[PDB]
């Protein structure tokens, strides 16, 4: 009769335009109408793409890394047939994050001597925490087991940061920097110079290069190289070859660094941001105005942005092109803890339980969330789809769509929750019971 | 100031130029008389009476009028596709994409099917491997 | 010997010949050849020029017959579209002034009153409305009821049709009512009104269409036209399509004329308001009548208002700045109705009399007298003709010459309370022994 | 003060200079302009017209053609189409006015063969779209 397979009849490109007007659950039954909508469907990188975008399972700034990773993975797929499957994972994985009635693998592991982590990391299957007691403890998260634990440091671990090929790097009260390779399961390299404790660091990469960032209690960060090629110690930076420099500026203790490429921003007690190049060692930017310390810093290099937070009750933007202010925020309750940035919201916990989001371009408001408890919020971590937070005696999951408590059961039975991270599937914590830490690995595959 | 725009069966249609102009190709070309090849007639009415309906509109989502406009036989919209993508009218072809989408939301493989006149040519195999 | 002039002249200049004869030896020399022919019909302005000249549209109303000509004749190219469209019009126009036509009569049944209140006649639709609070639908092409849309609680007392089927009715139940025809039913309810809706018009300006309601509450309402189905609004601040209200009239907005941004209303209270519906402002003050006032039209085309009173005079104003400009005498009797033709300004009195002014300077162009001097009921012009009703009379007159062309076609008709013409076709809504009927006459 | 105007057939035309302005091509700018392809018979006689004219001012249905103007011009075709020509040439727009007009006045009221006889044309349509009519 009048009847036309208009998908099959028509240029492929006008085909691909219809397909991409269409929720995902109606493509994937489109991919069961026949072996030409299956073809047709299966030819387009792009139609996947989007896909995976409107999700917010990946940023177009972000998509070239999961490809590769997805070549590494799949490497006898096709690039279409490759994103397609990463799609259909992460829906699922999605769906059980987003169903109360799911309950997650829950993992419980030994956690360190203090009662009181630090600093976690979660990468390439593997969780590092620091604390107090001086030790890092290196722990696996597909098999979900404690590694083995660094030790060393001649102080406490305020600070590490994981680099690409099981390479760690720590800083500490007894001022040293440390470079730890986990296969290996020691210290490589010992990094003397700074005069105080190491506060804070990052790492950052230019021209295939990578950089070591580390801010301290002496007013002062260090650049120094990170290690390519036990421990070797560096008693004297002038004549550690892997010692850049010094950074000069700041009037007290550097508290956050943040940096991408050649560019770092810190943010200091002396309540200033300096911006800094680092390949040529210069201050670029002094950023004046806020009116009390600095405690975290987020340099957004999509944006060419500075985002902080400061003491002062503030969180202030500025802009990397002039060095200029552009927004403040504010205000009626403090901001706490660390923020973030994720492709689609500025986040920050406040003084009064509650966890708020802005959107990541114009910062206007976009939601609140609130311990039932007016419980002050330890940690959370976020990414355009889940907020999770913590506090004591409380951990939620949020879903970030329709904006209600997903899970509030999961840990109850913790007193503290000290640090929290996740990526897909895992989702990680550093707890306290019973006055004693673990690590707890959740799993929602 | 007029313009004419032949249809593939020769028949002329005279159209304010500023209208027509709304096909990219015609503001094109170039540079009185604009052939449209393969495009029947009726078609190419129902195309000039779409710009000339939508003579005031700026276009920079979802549609209105276009929607009995667009409520045809599937060889009218598919032949109305066509033109509209030769034609370059970007609106109308976003248009009508909008409305082939709109037949295949929520239905099931079967009633996709059903609905387009397909059939189901895969092996038992390729559709156990398809449920998962 | 001789010569082929037509074809041996430069085009310009056998087409100046052409543009100095009368329409019929411009028909006749289309049959001459195929060069004559073809001249003929490679001339736009030939025919434009025509159309302009018999009053079958305007210089400013051009482009919009010529989309409308496009629309009903693709594949036709201009110039033959306007040819056909002059050669539709002259054939109308002579049946229309010729004593010895007469146009085909089908009479419908009206309402359950005798009284008609109102009448719109648009798109093949004529609309009646009465104070049995229905509202009745007519195809005026196959001349028969459509349909009627029930639902007012009380008497219909003005109708707005809008393009696509749509018509908005004002009511004694003091309720703003949105139909749409071809579903035949009520779809939104605008309550907010604390009397009777006298009047009413439609708007449009940035794309969007608004709806501007008068009343005998002294206030006009703004709603917007919109884009289980008697979808009702009880609650003003609640209804999304609620623009404002718009106070200022110490009495009853008896008329009401805008387009665009631009609505003027007239009151009881002897004066009328310019309003800016886009900033819900009052722009003027016409104060100067001594007595209600019962029309007015918003020329916009010239930027300027016009004003019908009980105190008997008529009153232009330039709405560029809100003064007098003049002020007219030609009515011993309050002028009731007013009508802007291209050509003339018409106003009509319940002495009897109907007097036309130029559009322009207003100067004397024509007065009539219904022979029985009783009140102008209704009446009905464009610049061609004039089509007045009263008690026991209707007429149809012939605007060049002046000269009554028909006084009995409607002959048994004891009231006209409506009429409204459209190229062939006339319709009135009248009166005959206690009961009210449609009628419609066909001039093609 | 003179002006002289020489004609298409080799004639010279002797014509004072305000009256000659008539003609805006000679307006525009002892004193000599060709007249190119303009029969010395055609150009006496716009020449005449002009003379004739001298005190008369024009405008800018119409004006009816002056009743001296519609003798002067009482000519055969020929002429009356060089005339035409010659006042378009010489942009002397109230002659190809008062031409046009006497054209005009030869079509009005006639009939399709009536109006053939009149120019001696070729009645080219065939019996289909002769039959065609309206
Ligand atoms: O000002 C508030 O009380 C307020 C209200 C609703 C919000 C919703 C989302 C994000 C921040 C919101 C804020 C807010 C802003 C701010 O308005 O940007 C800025 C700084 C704030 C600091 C603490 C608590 C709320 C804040």
């Amino acid at each position: 009769n009048l009847k036309r397979d208009l998908i099959t009849s028509l240029p492929f490109e006008i085909s691909l335009k219809i397909f991409n007007y269409l929720q995902f659950e109606d493509i994937i039954n489109s991919l069961g109408v026949s072996q030409n909508w299956n073809k047709i469907i299966r030819k387009s990188t792009s139609l996947w793409k989007k896909l995976l975008i409107s999700e917010n399972f990946v940023s177009p700034k972000g998509f070239n890394s999961l490809n590769l990773k997805l070549s590494q993975k799949y490497p006898k797929l096709s690039q279409q047939d490759r994103l397609r499957l990463s799609f259909l994972e992460n829906i699922f994985i999605l769906k059980n994050w987003y169903n109360p009635k799911f309950v997650p693998q829950r993992t419980t592991l030994r956690g360190h001597m203090t009662s009181v982590i630090t600093c976690l990391q979660f990468e390439d299957n593997y969780v590092i925490t620091g604390a107090d007691d001086k030790m890092i403890r290196v722990y696996d998260s597909i098999n979900k087991k404690f590694l083995l634990q660094l030790s060393g440091h001649d102080g406490g671990v305020w600070a590490l940061k994981y680099a690409h090929g099981g390479i760690l790097v720590s800083g500490s009260t007894d001022r040293t920097v440390r470079v730890w390779d986990i296969k290996k399961g020691c210290c490589t390299h010992v990094f003397e110079g700074h005069n105080s404790t190491v506060r804070c660091l990052d790492i950052v990469e230019y021209k295939n290069i990578k950089y070591i960032v580390t801010g301290s209690r002496d007013n002062t960060l260090h650049v120094w190289k990170l290690p390519k090629e036990y421990p070797l110690v560096f008693h004297t930076p002038e004549e550690n070859p892997y010692f850049v420099g010094v950074l000069r500026g700041h009037m007290a203790s550097v508290r956050t660094v943040s940096g991408h490429g050649n560019i770092v921003v810190s943010g200091s007690y002396d309540n200033t941001l300096i911006v800094w190049d680092v390949a040529q060692m210069k201050c670029l930017y002094i950023l004046s105005g806020h009116t009390d310390r600095i405690y975290s810093t987020i340099y957004d290099h999509e944006r060419k942005r500075c985002i902080s937070a400061s003491m002062d009750t503030t969180i202030r933007i500025w802009d990397l092109e002039n060095g200029e202010l552009m927004y403040t925020l504010q205000g009626h309750t403090a901001l706490v803890g660390l923020l973030r940035l994720s492709d689609k919201f500025l986040v920050s916990a406040a003084a009064d339980g509650s966890i708020r989001g802005w959107d990541a371009n114009d910062y206007s408001r976009k939601f609140s969330y609130h311990h039932t408890n007016l419980s002050a919020i330890t940690t959370f971590y976020v990414s355009d789809n889940i907020l999770v937070s913590g506090s004591e005696n409380q951990f939620n999951i949020y879903n970030l769509r329709s904006g209600k408590l997903v899970h509030a059961n999961i840990l109850k039975d913790a007193d503290q929750i000290w640090s929290v991270n996740f990526k897909g599937k895992t989702l990680v914590a550093a707890v306290e019971k019973d006055g004693q830490s673990f690590l707890e690995i959740l799993d929602f595959s | 100031s007029n313009v004419v725009l032949v249809s593939g069966e020769g028949e002329r249609f005279t159209v304010d130029k500023k209208i027509a102009e709304r096909s990219l190709l015609l503001k094109n070309y170039l540079n009185i008389v604009m052939p449209v090849p393969n495009v029947r007639s009726s078609v190419l009415q129902k195309v000039i009476e779409w710009a000339e309906h939508h003579r005031d509109s700026n276009f920079p989502p979802v549609d209105s009028w276009d929607r009995e406009f667009l409520k045809v036989d599937q060889e009218m919209l598919y032949e109305i596709i066509l033109a509209a993508n030769y034609l370059n009218i970007k609106p109308l072809l976003d248009a009508g994409c909008k409305v082939v989408a709109e037949m295949i939301r929520g239905r099931s493989p079967e009633e996709i099917r059903r609905t387009f006149n397909i059939v189901n040519d895969f092996t038992p195999e390729e559709e156990a491997a398809i449920r998962r």
